């Protein structure tokens, strides 16, 4: 029942992610990125070279998703 | 210059065409396990010349998009490099593959192997030496090979070895391989292709040993390293090996193969910096040198180098290690996306948007 309400976006923002983070935490969320386009748990698009980096669903399910986007 | 960008089209796992970088003074290149990291080792490999027997494949045309499951994706494929130097165009340097041969190319247009060696030698990319790219699992042997094999480095980098075959001429002719060797002209002749050769290996070899302590030093940050580099035959250098020994910082002295991966890295990582004294090559390629290095080391080489590429040399490390891979500017990250055979893509990051601290 708790595990129902857990909505969340249509993307999520790399740039938006690693705002007020540390060289070690943001280099750890672009790593986690590549990491879940391995599983297919995402979909990533980066518009140009060092543009954002934006996350959609991707064809595989995965668990914990509120942890790795927060 | 440096290395601005690397151009790559259908070569291995790289399908389509894809732009890697731009390259910072110092960037890192990550990602999981696969096979992407290092086939971007082999792309920069292939562009800068080398041979189709050290790029895991059996004939040429293996190298495009496909081929391990018998579908190649084109009929061609390529790796560009774009160079760049202040106050110049942008120079173009790119390997093609058309009908299973190599197309070699500058600036879009087509030269032969001979001259685009010849163009990448007055940059400092020396493809014979190859004293700019260091493979996985082989820095510690930049420290540990045999001392034969150092005196063929600096006979390939100073040209003396040129002169090799002249020398074992006239060493014959004034009578080695007799059984008392005996003449004042073939004594003179020997005498002169002697010091043209040791002449040559010389400039070289000189300038390395006399540098190679401070960087030695300047790498384990103390006073207390020292790092020697000496002639099994110092009057003529280029027959013998040369010796290459440390004193690792703080330690006692210890005759190197018992040293750890970690020390011999870095006693490695200073011979390599110390040739660059001498020919220096504008960028250095180094797949996984941290492998070995604990977190103390991993700093201190992070710190020469970034030190170090404020315009002396470019570094591209490839690094399974978030403490060495974030301490450089930019991060490329490479994926794999599903197909037929495995795809590599890649993603660039801007590391120095974050403060590195707290």
């Amino acid at each position: 029942q708790r595990a129902l309400a857990k909505t969340g976006a249509e993307s999520i923002s790399l740039l938006e992610l690693c705002r007020n983070t540390n060289r070690k935490q943001a280099a750890a969320k672009f790593y986690s990125f590549l990491v879940l386009k391995k599983q297919q748990a995402i979909e990533l698009t980066q518009e140009e070279p060092y543009s954002d980096i934006i996350a959609t669903p991707g064809p595989r399910f995965h668990g914990s998703l509120e942890v790795l986007f927060q | 210059g440096f290395l601005k960008l690397i151009e790559i089209e259908n070569f291995k796992s790289y399908k389509g065409r894809q732009i890697i970088g731009p390259f910072q003074r110092f960037t890192a290149i990550i990602g999981p396990n696969g096979s992407g990291k290092s086939n971007l080792m082999d792309a920069i490999s292939f562009v800068l010349g080398e041979k189709t027997s050290n790029l895991r494949v059996k004939t040429l045309r293996d190298l495009i998009h496909g081929a391990p499951v018998g579908k190649p994706a084109a009929n061609r494929a390529f790796v560009s490099m774009v160079y760049s130097e202040e106050g110049a165009e942008d120079r173009t340097f790119a390997r093609v593959i058309v009908g299973g041969s190599s197309e070699y190319k500058i600036n879009n247009k087509v030269v032969q192997l001979h001259e685009y060696s010849e163009e990448l030698e007055k940059l400092g990319i020396l493809i014979k030496a190859r004293n700019f790219l260091v493979f996985q699992g082989a820095v510690e042997s930049i420290a540990m090979k045999n001392p034969k094999e150092r005196t063929a480095l600096f006979e390939e980098i100073s040209r003396s070895g040129e002169l090799a075959q002249e020398y074992d001429k006239r060493k014959k002719e004034m009578g080695s391989g007799s059984l008392v060797p005996r003449s004042g002209s073939a004594k003179q002749a020997f005498e002169q292709i002697k010091k043209e050769r040791f002449d040559r290996f010389n400039a070289c070899f000189e300038s390395v040993a006399t540098n190679i302590d401070e960087i030695y030093k300047a790498l384990s940050r103390n006073s207390s390293a020292q790092a020697f580099l000496g002639p099994e035959n110092p009057e003529e250098p280029y027959l013998d090996g040369i010796n290459y020994n440390c004193v690792a910082p703080g330690k006692r002295f210890r005759p190197m193969d018992n040293l750890s991966g970690g020390e011999k890295t870095v006693a490695a990582l200073a011979l390599l910096f110390a040739i660059h004294s001498y020919k220096p090559a504008p960028f250095f390629v180094l797949d996984q040198i941290d492998a070995a290095l604990d977190n103390t080391n991993i700093g201190k080489v992070a710190n020469y180098i970034k030190e170090q590429s404020t315009c002396n040399f470019q570094a591209i490390v490839i690094s399974l290690k978030e403490e060495f891979y974030t301490k450089a500017e930019s991060l490329i990250g490479v994926y794999p996306e599903q197909g037929d055979c495995v795809i590599s893509k890649v993603l660039t990051f801007d590391l120095t948007k974050y403060p590195d601290a707290n």
